[PDB]
């Protein structure tokens, strides 16, 4: 009655798998390299022959090779939810108070105090061209919005991105479409935009009226008092949101006639929510009964305005219940929508759908506008049309392979394609870099790619590693010579300012461990999952990826021993001398009198002795 | 500084604070409650709320039989059997009333289950008492000896198929004259099957036999459980059309249940008027309910029925009123000067003087000498002995909700009911005509035979309550104990245990209210026991063994790494978005041509709920 | 079969049978020859009805028609309709649910589709039903039964002909007559007769005043209860009341008084292993996983003082305990692990069978023989003893919850996160395993499986000899060196039996620093001797052997390696209170509760009182203590701690109640502290937990008034 138990004794058996007859089941060898694989038993009766798990390894490394056409075929449904799952759009998690494509996400959508939003995809591959773009400037305005003047970054990123294989500025010159993210991109490379007024998803077009935004305070449903600057005086604009339609005309606080047309349930719900919330109407601020504190992705604190439209997109109900209602008149192209945007003459108060279609503002306005530092758009009139705050937070992968050719972006990576990046950036530039540190100057640990590697060293340790591998290459360059394998393994970690303890030396480490381990760590003396050299062959192998070595390489590093560049302070003397002790801790190494000697095993089999300085 | 605990109560909801108090839901190892002094202790617990009753003795098996109901009113606040039939059957007419067509539509539904259910299905419950070894055996076996032995008497219903033919032949049965049947006995020993033969009336004991537990503390015998599921189906057909039954519910819709119970009882009150709920327990519910009172129920719902499924549907509740509970093992005296031990079996308790007894087992043995049958077993009338008509117990308990009033006085009540575990809700003007509500309902459940715990029971304004482990505060919701997933492999094969280790962390998660963080946890831990079970960690790790000497050649051989299998020393690559998709459909884009070929090979020698794909890893063992 | 069912039928049709079968099957998929019959059913009642029409006198033709459907609809609707139209026609109501209503001779109507015949499924339904509704017989082949003559005319009949004609050449030409199953097998059973036994168990089984179940059923189907529940309320007594009471802070007294009696022995130690106490002796390696008795002759290699002491110096002694015994078995389980043997068996076994007292078992005899025997009685139940709070359990408490130089913990990877839920989970597990990671009481949870693992282990073929398992672990430091720790070594003893629940005796030699004479009342169940000295860091520390018999079996092998779940727990329980602060906002609070954020500043809690002040910390610091309290609950756990958590529970809510101002209102109070204090006997976390509620209890009434 204990299935683990017994299937954990059975698989440290020698042949518990039930094996078929025939000539595949006879093309296993009865033992692989001394591995028995297979019984070579006779039954008395049932003539079954047995194997060892042993075998199903051979099997899968070195056995015939069947054919795998149809397979997709027989395993429909679950390609099917494989597809349905990669193509998927993820929007936001909220916390606090169905399709069949809807309940197989259960897990990942809703829980007990949060809900997630997820947008199915699947087979929206006709235009991979514009969704790549819109993904690529969405990514790089996010990335450049934690920056410090994030227009210079976001310029910088954007010249060096590039979708399958045509530039990101030829895609924005040629495609004309995308959304903010893609406008803001446009107007930071220096590309015309349409004009269009933005407030989050909704893009508004003044067609009469006029207005004067003046400071006041003003009181919310939950009882505080906000800064907020109102508009004045009637105004009329055409709205749009995704494919919904309308005509909005407002006064000071309050909403007076929106028309619209019939779109999609969600998208109507979304553009009449953000026409409420743009009206300023003083029904829709009593609404707020919860807490508006929401931020953004840069740690800042949203104004007002977008505070409202966030907790009104979040929580849609507080606002239709205390909005009113009233009941539309009968009139054939003049209909109304209840709370649920269906068919009912019991519609909101101040908001009509309408039959006639009306004609969209979209037309040919291709202009220049400005770009300020934070990524805002202004007129030449100096009114801002665009900004961050507006661009959708959305997330999707691209259908097309997007490449940030810039340290800036590797940050995106999975902890080893970021090292990878870093390391084979290193071996690029390694002739450079070598002759830059044999001259005294170290502002070669400022470089981007340092900085993309300080974003998976753990903070706690970071300066520790540092100031480790900082005293290491100071060791390996002015009192002794350099081996070349350690200068690249160790230079990456240079960045951080060092954090030498309080005895002048620094934190001696056996391994540097990075975010998400396991097997994400560098072994200070000896190869590892991620970093690992030949010393003979001149092979760096970066995660499996054998990269060679030759000539960088020099004829006097190779007679050197390991043991000259593994602790900082300490080297190399004498040899194994069985007489001081074991293989000192490290903790006794930091504890050791200066000009003291020590033992060490660098690794299985290779015992040396060290001095310190 | 001394460290305490409980100060996080100062910063922190107790809600949420005590969240999770038990990482487990089944029994714990020394919490158990088995034996014979146990089973002794409720027959004479059972026995002491009925004993103000009739008492007769059983014309069928001589049992001395104990009858609570249509009693006389309880005049303490002690646990009270003495429910008045008349009351049930105003609150079961009130309850039908509310819900027009909802009675027959459960009988209907019930009945045609009934009618297409096949004797099969007698073997998806747990252990089963066996009256033909007299021992409690999985239920398939016990349904194959019930079968074997009853084509030795000429009885053939099971052959047919359909469940009501073998029913019949269950009832039959005790009308034969003698039965004989197969017992396995160890005739060195050997399970040697042989033509044993017992009386009417010993059959007749053996069918109304409830065995006691080791591994509910009772279980029953094959000849009930055709019946209990018709009942529980016609139950749960009512529970599930009534907005306070939450017994049925589970997941994320059971918080969503308690939400629209707190905000409806909230929008309905008076205004300027003060809502209270009332968290609930009741004493003794298994032992104050009588199944005469629920043969009224099925009697009463069952109304415009046809006959048949009338006589169908009260055979369960009479055979439970007349039910016979053996009392274990026994009890052990020993010799401390002599350093001697015996058990002393059941039918021989009273066979030794009661002074050589410990104080309480000589007082048990003392109240149970009335009930006690010469055979080791004794007579359990009154009283529902554990968990078997759960359903029908909350259709009682929500019909004591559905009353909301008495004497039209100026309150209202609602509520959630989960078999023995219930909300109440009290709308009126005050926290005094409030009181007046929850004294009033504590009376008529005393009236059902429902017995609510003062010592457990509690009231505050409604916005904060608990139900089923569930605390409810402001909307937020927590719970109180989670069966976290136990350590180890389902020990299928490397192939089907992933599977079903995701498929646990993905039912956890959705069902259990598991978190992201914690989900993600529980999926590394299974990777971790997956990857020691299996001998199967990654390729590029160091680590020695038989089959790890050849992952690592298949990782120095393989370029596309990320396409292997875990248990090919591949990397994992299972997070919450993708538990639903086997990993050689996730790994199928990434893998080798010639891996992915080698896997999947149609002519393999190795192959020879949840969602895999035949491989190489699909091998079996003997 | 999906394809043709959408082909042939209409979308309204499928839907409604599909509505109709799974009311009843909780397997609709599974059985599509039904949804055929159900199918053909609805068409065939649509046929019937659809177009025969009448009118407001007698017209056979307004909008009136002659035939209500019934069928098709949900069941609790059709019963309501069925009802209402007999009662209003002053007919009786069938005790089925009919298919049909026809308003010409106001009758109800079932109407069949028979495979084989009519005029023979049209007698079994006669059987079934009777005279309660007319028939309509209908058969594949061209054939028809009726009970009337003003019913289906010629027109409709040939319609519904045609359609079965079509259905069936279908069926016949593409594979799928073999599916099809007649309506008789959903009927299969209405010939269920009671015997003369079952019989006679009803008629006394009925409630009192009723003589036979007749009289009882006659009773329930024609008597009106209306006025019952107030007639009984009317004339019940007023002594039956909840009598509540409107509770408030002087109600809420302290819990277990009787543990400030000074006059109670305090609490001893009584978890399976040393806890705060531990100390392992350290083995630098590679990482290398090896086998435990390598592991241990290693580690008693590097300490060969320690190892190679063979005379004992008895510190305390056990009351009951042989110091003989105990020594010579450590003896024989150091001189077992250090032999080249490759097995972990002690070679003195018999010596071994008394000095962990297995011979003294008694004898069991024939029932007959102590029945005879006046002299064997029953024994009398153990009484917890009652105690009072010794300070070893705070201290544990201060201790466990601190952060070492050693983490225990190194858990797999994950797939990389694409979604945002994936993310905040991400981060959720990134700050739990910075603030636990080096937590002791990690260390001492992974101990703890480690050694219940290894105990399960060795119960495959090992359960009838001596064997001695070492209590090891492996950790890793913050520079990323790993260490073998041995803590000491178990012997285990042998069950004859195999029954998963017999008591094996396990004989536990742990290594410690803490000198027992320090906390006397702490040890009175260990017998410890002082096995040397060890230098850490250039001080002397004192190596004592803490030795113990203790007992266990399969079961708790397996709950002491479940033992690991209190890292899910802990992590369950941070996840709840970061959701519930993140419910007050609308996005995730897990930076600002950890780290703080520019509008939110670090989050801080009351970890405990220093001098009787209350003491603040991070969500670190509380974290740290949340899995103490978890780990030392599952250390802890008996059915006097399970009972004092589910029964404390409920003060605990009343207490939160009266912190809402929600007003709270108890009916027996008395009731609720004698049932959470029947519980605070002698285990310590249930009287430490007590000590720390009354504290607590104590604080909330000073911080209410203010
Ligand atoms: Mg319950
Ligand atoms: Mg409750
Ligand atoms: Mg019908």
């Amino acid at each position: 009655k204990n299935p683990s138990l017994r299937m954990k004794w059975a698989m440290c058996s020698n042949f518990p798998l039930a094996l078929t007859k025939g000539d595949m089941a006879n093309r296993i060898p009865l033992e692989y390299k001394g591995i028995q694989l297979k019984t070579n038993a006779e039954d008395i009766g049932t003539k079954g022959q047995m194997c060892s798990i042993a075998a199903v390894t051979w099997w899968n490394t070195y056995g015939p090779i069947g054919d795998t056409e149809g397979f997709e075929r027989v395993y429909e449904s679950f390609f099917l939810r494989k597809m349905r799952l990669d193509n998927a759009t993820w929007g936001r998690i909220t916390f606090g108070p169905t399709s069949a494509e809807f309940i197989e996400m259960l897990h990942c959508l809703q829980g007990e105090n949060w809900r997630q939003i997820y947008h199915p995809g699947g087979n929206k591959l006709t235009e991979s061209r514009s969704q790549s773009m819109i993904v690529a400037c969405r990514k790089i305005i996010r990335r450049s919005i934690v920056a410090s003047n994030p227009l210079e970054l976001a310029v910088e990123i954007a010249n060096k991105t590039v979708i399958d294989t045509e530039p990101l500025k030829s895609c924005l010159a040629a495609i004309d479409g995308g959304d903010v993210a893609c406008d803001i991109i446009r107007a930071a490379l220096g590309l015309k935009i349409r004009q269009r007024q933005r407030f989050g998803r909704l893009e508004l077009k003044r067609i009469s009226g006029r207005g004067f935004k003046n400071d006041e305070e003003i009181l919310i449903g939950n009882g505080t008092i906000q800064k907020i600057g109102i508009w004045d005086g009637e105004e009329e604009f055409h709205v749009r949101c995704g494919e919904c339609r309308g005509i909005l005309k407002k006064s000071k606080m309050k909403l007076e006639k929106l028309l619209i047309n019939s779109a999609k349930k969600e998208d109507m719900r979304d553009l009449i929510i953000l026409c409420m919330v743009f009206s300023q109407d003083t029904r829709m601020f009593q609404g707020v009964r919860g807490e508006i504190n929401f931020l953004n992705r840069a740690g800042q604190l949203l104004s007002p305005m977008y505070q409202l439209q966030r907790y009104f997109l979040n929580r849609s109900n507080d606002l239709f219940d205390q909005w009113g209602y009233e009941e539309s008149p009968k009139a054939s192209e003049l209909h109304g929508i209840n709370e649920s945007m269906n068919a009912s003459d019991y519609t909101l108060k101040g908001v009509v759908v309408t039959r006639n279609v009306i004609d969209d503002f979209s037309s040919t306005e291709t202009e220049k506008v400005s770009i300020t530092k934070n990524l805002s758009l202004i007129k030449r009139t100096g009114e801002v049309i665009m900004g961050a705050n507006d661009v959708s937070e959305l997330e999707s992968q691209a259908q097309l392979m997007i490449t940030y050719d810039t340290p800036k972006m590797w940050e995106m990576g999975t902890t080893k394609e970021l090292v990878q990046n870093t390391y084979q950036w290193v071996l690029k530039n390694l002739v450079t870099l070598k002759a830059q540190f044999l001259l005294g100057k170290e502002d070669m640990f400022q470089w981007d790619a340092f900085e993309a590697f300080e974003s998976i060293i753990p903070q706690k340790m970071a300066g520790q590693y540092s100031g480790f591998a900082r005293a290491v290459l100071k060791q390996m360059r002015d009192q002794e010579v350099m081996k070349t394998d350690q200068f690249i393994k160790l230079l990456p970690f240079c960045f951080s300012p060092p954090k030498l303890r309080s005895n002048g030396e620094p934190y001696q480490f056996l391994k540097l461990v990075l975010k998400g381990g396991g097997e994400n760590f560098i072994e200070v003396r000896k190869g590892s999952p991620l970093f690992s050299y030949n010393p003979q062959t001149e092979v760096l192998t970066i995660c499996g990826r054998m990269m060679s070595l030759k000539g960088k390489i020099e004829d006097e590093e190779r007679n050197r021993s390991m043991g000259n560049a593994v602790l900082a302070g300490f080297l190399v003397s004498g040899k194994y001398d069985p007489d001081l002790g074991d293989f000192k801790t490290i903790e006794e190494l930091e504890k050791l009198k200066p000009g003291e000697k020590a033992n060490i095993l660098l690794y299985q089999g290779k015992p040396v002795k060290v001095v310190k300085r | 500084m001394n460290i305490n605990p409980y100060f996080l109560f100062i910063d922190v909801p107790i809600q949420a604070a005590i969240s999770t108090t038990f990482p487990y839901t089944g029994v714990p190892p020394y919490s158990h409650g088995t034996g014979t002094g146990y089973t002794i202790d409720t027959v004479i617990r059972t026995h002491e709320y009925s004993n103000k009753g009739k008492q007769y003795i059983s014309d069928v098996t001589g049992c001395t039989m104990v009858d609570p109901t249509n009693g006389p009113l309880p005049e303490d606040n002690e646990p009270s059997a003495y429910a008045q039939l008349d009351c049930v059957l105003e609150a079961l007419d009130r309850m039908d009333e509310e819900h027009p067509g909802l009675f027959q539509a459960a009988s209907q539904n019930a009945m045609e289950t009934l009618m297409v259910t096949t004797v099969d299905k007698l073997t998806q419950g747990r252990q089963t008492f066996d009256w033909t070894v007299c021992r409690n055996q999985p239920a398939a076996t016990a349904l194959n000896t019930t079968i074997t032995s009853f084509r030795l008497n000429d009885l053939n219903g099971a052959d047919k198929g359909g469940l009501i033919p073998f029913c019949q032949d269950i009832i039959d049965s005790l009308d034969r004259p003698e039965m004989t049947f197969f017992s396995v006995k160890n005739i060195k020993r050997i399970p040697m099957k042989v033509k044993d033969k017992i009386t009417k009336v010993e059959y007749i004991k053996r069918a109304l036999s409830l065995n006691t537990m080791t591994k509910a503390i009772a279980t029953a015998g094959i000849q009930i459980r055709g019946f209990v599921l018709v009942v529980e189906n016609l139950a749960k057909n009512i529970c599930e059309n009534l907005e306070q039954s939450g017994l049925p519910v589970g997941g994320n819709e059971k918080k969503a249940k308690l939400s629209n119970a707190v905000a409806k009882m909230l929008s309905n009150c008076p205004p300027g008027g003060i809502s209270m709920t009332v968290t609930g327990d009741n004493t003794k519910w298994n032992e104050c309910l009588n199944p005469r009172i629920f043969l009224a129920m099925t009697e009463r719902i069952t109304r415009d029925s046809p006959i048949w499924f009338r006589d169908f549907c009260s055979i369960a509740p009479v055979l439970f009123s007349n039910k016979i509970a053996r009392l274990g093992k026994g009890f052990m005296i020993t010799s401390k000067t002599k350093r001697l031990k015996a058990q002393i079996p059941c039918p021989d308790l009273f066979s030794i003087p009661l002074e050589r007894y410990n104080e309480e087992t000589r007082a048990k043995l003392k109240k149970l000498k009335p009930f006690f049958n010469e055979e080791g077993t004794a007579s359990l009338s009154p009283g529902m002995m554990m968990g078997m008509f759960n359903m029908l117990s909350t259709v009682l308990g929500v019909a004591a909700l559905g009353i909301k009033n008495i004497g039209n006085k100026e309150y209202l009540w609602d509520g959630l009911q989960s078999s023995d575990d219930f909300a109440l809700f009290v709308n009126a003007k005050d926290e005094e005509t409030c009181m007046e509500g929850i004294n009033d309902f504590y009376r008529t459940c005393k009236l059902l035979g429902i017995n609510m715990s003062k010592k457990k029971s509690y009231c505050n304004e409604t916005g904060m309550f608990e139900f089923t482990s569930m605390f409810y505060r402001d909307g937020f919701v927590s719970n109180f104990a989670m069966e976290l997933p136990s350590f180890g492999v389902a020990g299928v094969n490397e192939s089907a245990d992933m599977a079903i280790g995701m498929t646990i962390i993905k039912n956890n998660m959705i069902n259990n209210g598991m978190g992201p963080a914690t989900a993600q946890t529980a999926i590394q831990l299974f990777i971790a026991d997956y990857r020691y079970t299996y001998k199967c960690h990654r390729g590029d790790s160091k680590v020695e063994g038989k089959r790890m000497k050849i992952i690592k050649e298949l990782w120095e051989n393989t370029k596309g790494r990320d396409g292997l299998l875990v248990a090919d020393g591949g990397p994992n690559i299972y997070n919450l978005r993708n538990l639903h998709i086997p990993e050689i459909v996730l790994k199928y884009n990434l893998m080798d041509p010639e891996y992915k070929g080698r896997l999947l090979h149609p002519q393999n020698p190795f192959v020879g709920d949840y969602d895999a794909v035949s491989g190489t890893h699909s091998w079996r063992t003997k | 079969m999906d394809t043709f069912i959408t082909r042939n039928f209409q979308t309204t049709i499928i839907q409604k049978a599909k509505n109709t079968m799974a009311e009843f099957s909780e397997d609709p998929e599974l059985q599509p020859a039904m949804l055929f019959n159900i199918c053909v059913h609805l068409e065939v009642c649509y046929v019937i009805s659809d177009m025969n029409f009448l009118d407001e006198e007698g017209k056979a033709y307004n909008l009136r028609p002659q035939y209500e459907v019934i069928e098709g609809m949900p069941r609790t609707i059709a019963w309501m309709v069925q009802r209402s139209l007999a009662q209003e026609h002053g007919i009786e109501t069938p005790k089925y649910l009919a298919d049909l209503f026809d308003y010409k001779t106001k009758r109800f109507i079932e109407v069949g589709i028979t495979k084989g015949l009519a005029d023979d499924y049209f007698w079994k339904k006669k059987e079934k039903l009777g005279n309660s509704m007319e028939l309509m017989i209908f058969s594949y082949n061209q054939d028809y039964s009726l009970s009337n003559e003003s019913s289906l005319d010629e027109e409709g009949k040939g319609r519904v002909l045609s359609r079965l004609t079509e259905l069936q050449a279908e069926l016949s030409l593409k594979n799928l007559w073999q599916v099809l199953i007649g309506e008789e097998d959903v009927e299969k059973g209405i010939d269920f007769k009671l015997g003369q036994t079952i019989s006679r168990l009803r008629d006394i089984s009925v409630p009192a005043g009723f003589s036979n179940f007749e009289g009882m059923r006659s009773y329930i189907d024609n008597i009106d209860p209306k006025g019952a529940i107030e007639r009984n309320l009317a004339r019940m007594s007023p002594l039956v009341s909840v009598t509540p009471k409107k509770l408030t802070w002087e109600d809420l007294r302290p819990i277990g008084p009787h543990i400030y009696n000074h006059e109670l022995p305090e609490v001893p130690y009584n978890a399976f292993l040393l806890m705060s106490d531990e100390l392992g002796l350290a083995n630098m390696t590679e990482g290398k996983s090896k086998k435990p008795k390598t592991l241990a002759k290693e580690c008693l290699e590097k300490y060969s003082t320690l190892r190679d002491q063979t005379d004992p110096i008895l510190i305390m002694k056990s009351e009951k305990a042989n110091e003989n015994f105990l020594w010579k078995l450590w003896r024989d389980c150091v001189n077992t692990i250090s032999n080249e043997e490759m097995s972990n068996e002690l070679q003195k076994t018999n010596y071994a069978k008394w000095a962990t007292g297995d011979g003294l078992t008694y004898q069991k005899i024939m029932k007959e023989v102590a029945i005879d025997d006046e002299t064997m009685c029953q024994e009398e139940p153990k009484i917890p003893n009652k105690c009072r709070v010794a300070a070893w359990v705070q201290t544990e408490m201060n201790l466990l919850s601190t952060l070492t130089s050693k983490r225990a913990l190194d858990l797999p990877e994950i797939g990389p996160d694409v979604a945002p839920v994936e993310h905040v989970g991400s981060e959720r597990r990134k700050y739990f395993v910075n603030e636990i990671n080096y937590c002791k009481a990690s260390t001492v949870m992974m101990k703890y499986v480690l050694f219940h693992t290894s105990l399960l282990n060795e119960s495959n073929a090992s359960m009838g000899k001596y064997k001695v398992i070492p209590i090891t672990n492996r950790v890793v430091n913050e520079k990323g060196e790993s260490f073998d720790m041995l803590y000491g070594l178990a012997v285990k003893g042998q069950s004859h039996l195999r029954g998963d629940t017999d008591v094996v005796t396990v004989v536990t030699f742990e290594f410690s620093s803490t000198d027992p004479r320090v906390d006397s009342g702490k040890w009175p169940k260990y017998t410890v001797f002082r096995i040397g000295s060890l230098f850490v860091s250039g001080r002397e520390k004192s190596v004592y052997l803490y030795c113990r018999v203790n007992g266990t079996n399969k079961i708790q092998m397996k709950w002491g390696m479940e033992a690991r779940r209190c890292l899910l727990q802990s992590m369950q329980q941070m996840e709840a209170i970061v959701e519930q602060e993140s419910s007050i906002q609308g996005y995730d609070m897990t930076k600002a509760c950890f780290k703080g954020d520019r509008v939110n500043s670090p989050k801080t809690f009351s970890i405990g009182t220093q001098e009787g002040k209350l003491v603040k910390g991070s969500f670190g610091k509380a974290l740290r203590v949340i899995f103490t309290k978890c780990l030392m609950h599952y250390v802890f756990g008996n059915a006097q701690l399970e009972g004092f958590s589910a029964e404390s529970r409920r003060l605990l809510l009343l207490i939160q109640a009266l912190k809402d101002r929600k007003g709270p209102w108890v009916f027996d109070l008395e009731g609720m502290y004698s049932g959470i204090e029947e519980c605070i006997s002698n285990n310590p976390w249930v009287i430490q937990s007590a000590y720390w509620f009354n504290e607590w209890l104590g604080f909330e009434k000073e911080g209410s008034k203010v």
